[PDB]
RNA sequence: UCAGGGUUCGAUUCCGGAGAGGGAGCCUGAGAAACGGCUACCACAUCCAAGGAAGGCAGCAGGCGCGCAAAUUACCCACUCCCGACCCGGGGAGGUAGUGACGAAAAAUAACAAUACAGGACUCUUUCGAGGCCCUGUAAUUGGAAUGAGUCCACUUUAAAUCCUUUAACGAGGAUCCAUUGGAGGGCAAGUCUGGUCGCAGCAGCCGCGGUAAUUCCAGCUCCAAUAGCGUAUAUUAAAGUU
């Protein structure tokens, strides 16, 4: 039957060719501890990403230029990549773009910046920390590690309002306690 | 030699039984992975040029 | 208190004798807000009465705070009885629902087909 | 040493390819269909068959043993093939003249490794698994 | 799927065509060679007082059969639209919920201190040795703190409900609120451990293992790869400059 449905979806990562290649273990297992992310496909999705805006960047770098095509889009896609702050408004040209590495996509992930803007004890405290609902944006809590932080939001992560750490209520194990000497020391 | 040269699961049912000793949870998840990149890159104690393997006996 | 109402892209529509607009309802800590403490404040806010006033949809964002819903508030009583739909009518009693399943319709009326000049006790007699 | 070059002889580069490609063994029989006529399956991956009988084959030399084989003939077609057991001692949960699931072995359409001849391997014996019959996490329906 | 060129697929939600068991003939209408219309032959099948009558799920559910192979005889016109003499009636079209590891996105199963051992830059001592800052494990406890998976009042949701989101009350010490699937000679990441079997039982995609001292079989221990997933059979694409 007919349905009012999208059926429009992608897969956004790609296994590598050669399965047990020891350079390629041995580097990604480095990307794991460094940033604390949780299986190998955590650290594909960034390949990909990386690798499709190097096919765009190429696949303009082969217009002429002068083009309105390339230039529209360059000045597109450039924007797009300083917005973040992967590339710097001292570079702002395509043959730039082929120059980034994958380290600089994982930098600025919410866990990476919860950790060196110093609200959390290490890469594997900030992970936690975000999953538990204990960090806010710009008056907008979030849930999610691998969020990616954009240049200007940058100075507005800060701990949430509703939560221990900052103006609210002890958690379920301070208070379970704090009654032990009401309920379990004063007449328990 | 005895019984049907031919008799069918002869070394599975005359090998002596052992039960699994364990009781440790072994670890999951990013919790793991945690493990494995302490252990392959954080403290490596300098040896000779003849390297040594992860499950290494003999 | 926390409460508190804040309306957007207000239009007053003459066509269907109604104000629409948006509501904002920024109610930190606590849970969603009742649909009828909120008709009532709106109701002091326009200075009307809480019973021209419709409220629906009301969703809540991630993490608390704010919902996000639509409002209408009609002239008389009666053009918001002419010009709503019925369930609406009905979520606060103005309206009542009746024969109790699609089933029974239908086969009422397959039943009723097979006769001629009176369908009589097929609804006469059930 | 010669292949028509000119700007006009498509014709002709098309029809001689269409011809060669019959030579290619893999091709030839994707498109015959004498394969898919004569395959003892469907041209599917799996059938089910009536176990008749069991029997053991002697492994092709220098290696010595006996193989431990069932022989079952399929429902749908009715025709008989000769069908392997994968385990250590599995050749007494097959009673005779129950239902099996056959499958292939794993070279497309030839027999693997030392067996001479035998093609197909069986995953189910009566609605359970072979690998769950001898792991231990079900028993026989009886 | 793909450097560039190509190869293979398209029953399947949009558009066009064709058909309501097989063939044939026609009524009515602006429009049909219409089957939720009629007439006859062919093949099936139902009721009978044996005179007669009645039928077409390749609509929605459901059942038999077939097979390696596919969900409930639920709810409702509230949304999108259509039909009607029509602001009002009707709609298995369509929407909603159920079953669902076809498949796609996000993402838990432990964080942090103390103490003890372990290891390095640094300080001092001719050294030994000591002080030590930066990390890792690893132990015993602990140490307290954090939070959802759940149980569950209310609001919200919607045609009426469910789900998600919003919230009170309970809910973590690790012997559970327990991660699996396949491997460990080579290709190909990981043991020339221990016990058993003796060219047997078996493994093995390929080369090859087993004949009383098995890095390859059966199992314990340890280790490897991906991980809420992994193995197998099959069709197909790249590898194939082997069309
Ligand atoms: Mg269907
Ligand atoms: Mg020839
Ligand atoms: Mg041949
Ligand atoms: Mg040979
Ligand atoms: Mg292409
Ligand atoms: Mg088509
Ligand atoms: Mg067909
Ligand atoms: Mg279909
Ligand atoms: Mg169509
Ligand atoms: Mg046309
Ligand atoms: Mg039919
Ligand atoms: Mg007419
Ligand atoms: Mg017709
Ligand atoms: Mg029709
Ligand atoms: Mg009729
Ligand atoms: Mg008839
Ligand atoms: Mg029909
Ligand atoms: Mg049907
Ligand atoms: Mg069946
Ligand atoms: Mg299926
Ligand atoms: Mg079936
Ligand atoms: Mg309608
Ligand atoms: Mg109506
Ligand atoms: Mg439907
Ligand atoms: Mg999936
Ligand atoms: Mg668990
Ligand atoms: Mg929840
Ligand atoms: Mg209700
Ligand atoms: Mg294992
Ligand atoms: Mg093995
Ligand atoms: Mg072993
Ligand atoms: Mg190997
Ligand atoms: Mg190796
Ligand atoms: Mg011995
Ligand atoms: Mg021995
Ligand atoms: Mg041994
Ligand atoms: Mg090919
Ligand atoms: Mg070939």
């Amino acid at each position: 039957m007919p349905v009012a449905r999208s059926w429009v979806c992608r897969k956004t990562y790609v296994t590598p060719r050669r399965p047990f290649e020891k350079s390629r273990l041995d580097q990604e297992l480095k990307l794991i501890g460094e940033y604390g992310l949780r299986n190998k496909r955590e650290v594909w999705r960034v390949k990909f990403t990386l690798a499709k805006i190097r096919k765009a960047a190429r696949e303009l770098l082969t217009l002429d230029e002068k083009d309105p095509r390339r230039l529209f889009e360059g000045n597109a896609l450039l924007r797009r990549l300083v917005r973040i702050g992967v590339l710097d408004e001292g570079k702002m040209k395509l043959d730039y773009i082929l120059g980034l590495k994958i380290e600089d996509f994982l930098e600025r992930r919410l866990q990476t910046q919860v950790f060196k803007l110093g609200l959390a004890k290490s890469i594997h405290h900030a992970r936690v920390l975000i999953r538990q609902r204990h960090i806010r944006v710009r008056k907008q809590v979030v849930n999610i590690p691998s969020f990616i932080v954009r240049l200007d939001s940058q100075k507005h992560i800060d701990f949430s309002l509703r939560s221990p750490y900052g103006g609210g209520r002890p958690g379920r194990v301070k208070r379970k306690n704090a009654k032990k000497g009401q309920g379990g020391a004063g007449a328990g | 030699v005895h019984g049907s040269l031919a008799r069918v699961g002869k070394v599975r049912g005359q090998t002596l039984k052992v039960a699994k000793q364990e009781k440790k949870k072994k670890r999951t998840g990013r919790a793991k992975r945690r493990m494995q990149y302490n252990r392959r890159f954080v403290n490596v104690v300098p040896t000779f040029g003849k390297k040594k393997g992860p499950n290494a006996n003999s | 208190d926390t409460v508190t109402i804040r309306t957007r892209k207000f239009m007053t529509n003459r066509l269907l004798q109604r104000k629409q607009m948006v509501i904002d309802v920024l109610h930190p800590g606590k849970a969603t807000v009742p649909k009828t403490e909120i008709q009532e404040k709106l109701a002091k806010m326009y200075k009307t009465t809480p019973d021209v006033i419709f409220v629906f949809g009301f969703r809540t964002h991630f993490g608390g705070g704010k919902t996000t819903g639509f409002g209408m508030i009609y002239d008389s009583l009666d053009y918001a009885k002419k010009n709503e739909p019925k369930h609406r009518l009905a979520r606060h009693g103005l309206y009542e629902k009746k024969k109790t399943s699609r089933k029974q319709r239908k086969e009422r009326k397959n039943r009723m087909k097979k006769v001629r000049g009176t369908a009589k006790a097929n609804v006469g007699a059930g | 040493m010669g292949k028509c070059r000119g700007l006009r002889t498509a014709r002709k580069l098309r029809s001689h390819r269409r011809d060669q490609k019959w030579h290619d063994k893999q091709y030839k029989k994707a498109h015959l269909g004498t394969a898919l006529k004569a395959n003892p399956f469907g041209g599917a991956s799996h059938a089910k068959g009536i176990v008749l009988e069991k029997v053991g084959v002697e492994a092709k030399q220098p290696n010595s043993a006996i193989r431990k084989c069932v022989r079952v003939q399929l429902i749908k077609n009715g025709k008989k093939i000769t069908a392997f057991v994968p385990n250590d001692g599995c050749l007494n949960f097959i009673e005779e003249n129950d239902e099996v699931l056959v499958a292939g072995f794993g070279r497309k359409g030839h027999a693997v490794g030392d067996i001479p001849g035998v093609r197909f391997k069986v995953v189910k014996v009566a609605n359970v698994s072979l690998l769950a019959l001898y792991k231990g996490k079900k028993e026989r329906p009886r």
